[PDB]
């Protein structure tokens, strides 16, 4: 009540525009601009919580796979492993895919009972350079030790990937590359849909045209006026 | 009619729009200047415009930008004309030689023209504009910033289903399956 | 330090005011015909007191 009081503190004739439309407009406007202004407000707050839950994920993450983690955090193919607390990087070396070979058989000769768990490749880092043994990995990596066996077993089967693709191997013998076209794709990734509003043009309308409107008196006085002082000259 | 500081001239859809954003209108024109000869009787209007436009230039903008060109008249929808000036600030001052190319490149009987009674149109035209810019705006980032939490997610769901891939995969499958790794 | 967030930019939507308008206002339709019959009436009619 005294807030409402405090508002009270020659002669004039007010003048009235003829359009009320800039105040309507101004009323749409600020609707339209406090729902939209709200609702994405709400959108951004969550948006940030969420990925500071998601923090709590990518700890536990980056325990279970360095590698994969830090080569995502980091922008760029590294390795990884834990310091204490702390992560410890570094840039691994790109090598060119026709510069990497999948050897026939995953079953070391020398020592019968003994195949090797993963396809062993052999590869060379310059078009030139000399060539090096190693063993494929998980996702495209050349891994330089051996040491991945497995006793043989009957009815094995197993696909690796390798390039841009994958390779299978069936009883430890090199079956063929496959490409990734002919497995049947599932996917983790969640769907959304925006299609921006398209550009609407408006055009000027009139009700009626003050022509129409001089022309709706019955009688134009100018007009007849102009009409009737031509009698003497006509 | 309407003296304008800031208009802002955008060219799209072969078409130019000039928005005031003071008057809150926005104005459609083609891409060519209207010949101020073809107007019957119309000293005022040049005369008019550059005295109005050499008085705008000295009040506020004479520290900040540059002349560029003579002034330009298009002829916008609803039978208005539009005396114009286009400006280049201080800032970015050297692309002087290709806009004022650009801006003279405009140039090229007797008649009356005939304006509406009725500005409302480019009004709701300008008000359209600017919400459809913001939003479009907005909701496209919101679309991207989703699409790279999604890729960057899959890292998570990797190792995730190495720990346990029949949750991992009933999941993914959209049934309740069983299922183990076959090396990758 | 990297970072495992993803980034989004949401500024909200500046308040604008509109101003009022008109393209042709009464009183110009009002001059607009050549001759107001009232003015020329009321102007006419003071001979005498004139
Ligand atoms: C993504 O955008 C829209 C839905 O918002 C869909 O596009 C329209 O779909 C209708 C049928 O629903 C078609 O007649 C139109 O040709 C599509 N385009 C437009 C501009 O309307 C589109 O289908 C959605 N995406 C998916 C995968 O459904
Ligand atoms: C977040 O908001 C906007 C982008 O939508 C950016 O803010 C403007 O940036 C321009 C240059 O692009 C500056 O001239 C303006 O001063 C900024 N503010 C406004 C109100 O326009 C801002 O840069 C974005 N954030 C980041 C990190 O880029
Ligand atoms: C723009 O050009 C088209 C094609 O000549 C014409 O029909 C239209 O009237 C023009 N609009 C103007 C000059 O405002």
């Amino acid at each position: 009540h005294l807030r409402e009081q405090s508002r009270k503190p020659s002669v004039e004739r007010i003048k009235t525009t003829s359009s009320i439309e800039f105040a309507r407009l101004q009323f749409t406007y600020n609707h339209i601009q406090r729902h939209v202004n709200d609702m994405l407000g709400r959108v951004a707050i969550a948006w940030c919580e969420l990925q500071n839950h998601e923090l709590t994920l990518w700890n536990e993450a980056r325990k279970l796979n360095p590698n994969a983690i830090a080569s995502v955090t980091v922008g760029r193919r590294v390795s990884a492993r834990m310091l204490g607390d702390v992560m410890a990087v570094s840039t691994c070396v790109p090598v060119a895919a026709d510069n990497v070979i999948v050897q026939n058989s995953m079953r070391i000769s020398s020592r019968p009972g003994a195949c090797y768990s993963r396809p062993l490749v052999s590869f060379r880092y310059e078009d030139q350079g000399p060539l090096v043994e190693g063993q494929l990995g998980e996702n495209n990596e050349l891994r330089l030790t051996r040491d991945a066996i497995e006793p043989c077993t009957v009815g094995h089967r197993r696909y690796f990937t390798f390039g841009g693709g994958y390779v299978y191997f069936e009883e430890y013998a090199y079956s063929h590359q496959l490409s990734r076209a002919d497995i049947t794709t599932v996917s983790t990734f969640i769907d959304l849909n925006i299609t921006m509003l398209e550009d609407h043009e408006f055009v000027p309308l009139e009700v009626y045209t003050r022509h129409e409107i001089k022309d709706s008196g019955l009688l134009d006085y100018t007009e007849v006026q102009r009409r009737n002082q031509l009698h003497d000259l006509r | 009619w309407q003296e304008v500081d800031e208009m802002l001239r955008s060219e799209y859809g072969g078409s130019f729009r000039f928005s005031s954003d003071a008057i809150s209108t926005t104005f459609t024109t083609n891409l060519t200047e209207y010949p101020l000869s073809r107007v019957d009787l119309g000293d005022c209007i040049g005369k008019d415009a550059r005295d109005a436009m050499d008085r705008i230039f000295a009040r506020r903008y004479n520290a900040t930008h540059i002349k560029v060109g003579q002034p330009q008249y298009y002829l916008a929808n609803g039978g208005f004309l539009i005396a114009y000036q286009p400006l280049l600030s201080n800032t970015l001052a050297e692309l002087y030689v290709r806009e004022h190319l650009r801006e003279q490149s405009r140039k090229p009987s007797v008649e009356r023209i005939k304006t509406t009674s009725s500005i409302e149109f480019a009004r709701l035209q300008f008000t359209y504009n600017h919400i459809q810019r913001h939003v479009n705006d907005m909701l496209g980032r919101v679309a991207i910033a989703w699409c790279e939490l999604q890729n960057h997610e899959l890292t998570l769901w990797n190792e995730a289903r190495k720990l346990n891939p029949n949750a991992i995969a009933s999941v993914t499958v959209g049934r309740r399956v069983s299922a183990r790794m076959l090396g990758d």
